[PDB]
């Protein structure tokens, strides 16, 4: 059965740079777009950025453009999300999301129809 | 889903070109009626039959 | 790239004349593929030049 | 030639001939700029002394 | 802070029906179809609940439902549930390429 997996709750100090590894298990991670979500703890949710890993192409939001760069290693089925100059006000939950499906024509990039999404991470700093 | 740039050669005009990509990148075409082109393809061949 | 099965096109950088005829300035542009040729003999990656 | 007796009206702000005029004017303006010089290397920096 | 507004909280008793008011405007809601809610259970990671103005998943009832109107598009929840008791952030598409997320809904069934 498909299933999202992330590193456990994260612990750091303030201004360290944070690599957080999601692992997509029991499916093919080269066709599906996948999704990175903030959640501070107890609060609304905030979107971070996708990656296609079968491109290597990436977009951040424009709130962490130049900050925040997501890689992948097929060979592990890991997808990083890179976060650089972190500020406290970084305190939140990370998500890791599986998005729409990718195809050689059409695009799904922007699509929310986020189906699964990974167990998370509470990252602790301040 | 290209964005055009300005680039400006000398004095009193432009040269346009792509200056980046938004989104991800995918690939053109045409997209053509399947049976359709099929009966199409047929209905030429039984008039074009007659002179081979 | 491993065999994307996207054409990425060629991402290019040049020099082009700004509001004065002799300082001059960097500029990038990104061209389709076809339109772009290699111009050494030798076996170079580095440099091109328009099919015109 | 006076016209010994006419009815006749007159409007002076929608008359066609000083449209024609004005087409007369900048087209021949641009045939009689045609045959000279037009600069261009004087797009170069001046350096001009600080008068005060 | 989210660009969309959105309630915060309705309130009420099992058995009734709702509209929770997600808005935008044309940039981002009025002119496209690209509009999602997800249900946020206390603690819990988010569950997809409406995509693309009304589809529903697997493992999701006819007891919800929504629809598109100009630059507002709406939760409505019907037959409701004590279960269900969950915060709501409506979801949608934004132009260039990005996602927006809205509202903080918390429902409440006494
Ligand atoms: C020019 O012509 C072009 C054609 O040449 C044309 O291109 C076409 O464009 C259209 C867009 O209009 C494209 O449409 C999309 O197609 C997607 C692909 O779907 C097909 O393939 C999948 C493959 O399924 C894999 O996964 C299952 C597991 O789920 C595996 O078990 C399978 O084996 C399979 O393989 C993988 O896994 C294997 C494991 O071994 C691997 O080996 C293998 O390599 C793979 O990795 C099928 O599932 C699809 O069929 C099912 O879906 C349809 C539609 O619902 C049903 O009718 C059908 O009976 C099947 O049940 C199909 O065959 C579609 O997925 C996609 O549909 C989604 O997105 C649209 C929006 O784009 C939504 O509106 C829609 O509701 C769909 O949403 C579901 O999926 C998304 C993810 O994409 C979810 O996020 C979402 O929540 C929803 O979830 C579903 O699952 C939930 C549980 O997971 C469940 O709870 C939900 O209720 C729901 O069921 C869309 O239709 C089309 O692909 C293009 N064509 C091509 C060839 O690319 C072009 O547009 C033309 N252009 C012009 C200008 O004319
Ligand atoms: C394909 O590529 C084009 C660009 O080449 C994309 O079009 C852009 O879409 C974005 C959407 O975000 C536009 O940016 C937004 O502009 C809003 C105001 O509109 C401006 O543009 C129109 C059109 O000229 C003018 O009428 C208007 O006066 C403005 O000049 C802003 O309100 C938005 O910012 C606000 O919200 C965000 C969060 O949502 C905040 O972060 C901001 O701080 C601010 O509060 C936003 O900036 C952009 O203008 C569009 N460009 C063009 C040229 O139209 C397409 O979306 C893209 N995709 C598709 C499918 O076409
Ligand atoms: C296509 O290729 C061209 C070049 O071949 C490329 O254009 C260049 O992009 C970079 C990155 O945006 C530009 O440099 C930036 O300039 C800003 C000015 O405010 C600086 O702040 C940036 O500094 C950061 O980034 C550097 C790395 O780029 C770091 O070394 C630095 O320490 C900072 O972290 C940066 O210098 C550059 O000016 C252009 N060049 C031209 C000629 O326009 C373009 O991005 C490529 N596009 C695609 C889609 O591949």
């Amino acid at each position: 059965q498909v299933q999202l997996v992330q590193s456990g709750a994260e612990v750091k100090k303030p201004g360290a740079s944070v690599k957080v590894s999601c692992k997509a298990s029991g499916y093919t991670f080269t066709d599906y777009y996948i999704h990175w979500v903030r959640q501070a703890p107890g609060q609304g949710l905030e979107w971070m950025g996708w990656i296609n890993p079968n491109t290597g192409r990436t977009n951040s939001a424009q709130k962490f453009q130049g900050r925040v760069t997501m890689t992948r290693d097929t060979s592990i089925s890991t997808a990083y999300m890179e976060l650089s100059r972190l500020r406290s006000d970084d305190t939140a939950v990370y998500y890791c999301a599986r998005g729409g499906w990718i195809g050689l024509y059409y695009d799904s990039s922007g699509y929310p129809n986020f189906d699964y999404w990974g167990q998370g991470t509470l990252v602790t700093v301040s | 889903n290209n964005t055009r740039k300005s680039v400006r050669i000398g004095p009193g005009q432009t040269f346009y070109a792509t200056g980046d990509i938004i989104g991800d990148i995918k690939q053109a075409h045409c997209n053509i009626s399947e049976e359709k082109w099929n009966d199409t393809l047929q209905k030429v061949g039984i008039e074009l039959q007659k002179h081979f | 790239v491993k065999n994307g099965t996207v054409e990425e096109m060629k991402n290019c950088s040049f020099n082009t004349t700004t509001e004065i005829r002799d300082k001059e300035k960097k500029e990038y542009a990104l061209f389709y593929k076809p339109d772009i040729v290699p111009l050494s003999e030798t076996n170079n990656t580095s440099e091109y030049r328009l099919i015109n | 030639l006076v016209l010994g007796n006419v009815t006749e009206n007159f409007n002076m702000w929608k008359n066609d001939m000083v449209d024609q005029m004005h087409e007369d004017i900048i087209s021949l303006w641009d045939q009689s700029l045609k045959p000279c010089v037009k600069l261009t290397p004087l797009c170069v920096t001046l350096i001009c002394s600080n008068a005060t | 802070q989210s660009a969309l507004t959105q309630p915060a909280s309705v309130s009420g008793s099992p058995g009734q029906s709702i509209t929770i008011s997600c808005t935008g405007t044309s940039y981002d809601v009025g002119s496209y179809n690209l509009v999602s809610w997800y249900q946020q259970h206390p603690g819990k990671a988010p569950k997809l609940m409406i995509y693309e103005v009304s589809k529903r998943p697997s493992g999701v009832s006819n007891r919800f439902s929504g629809s598109k109107s100009g630059n507002t598009a709406s939760l409505t929840i019907s037959g409701l549930q004590a279960e269900d008791e969950a915060d709501y952030y409506c979801c949608s598409y934004a132009g260039s390429s990005t996602v927006v997320f809205g509202g903080g809904t918390k429902l409440t069934v006494l």
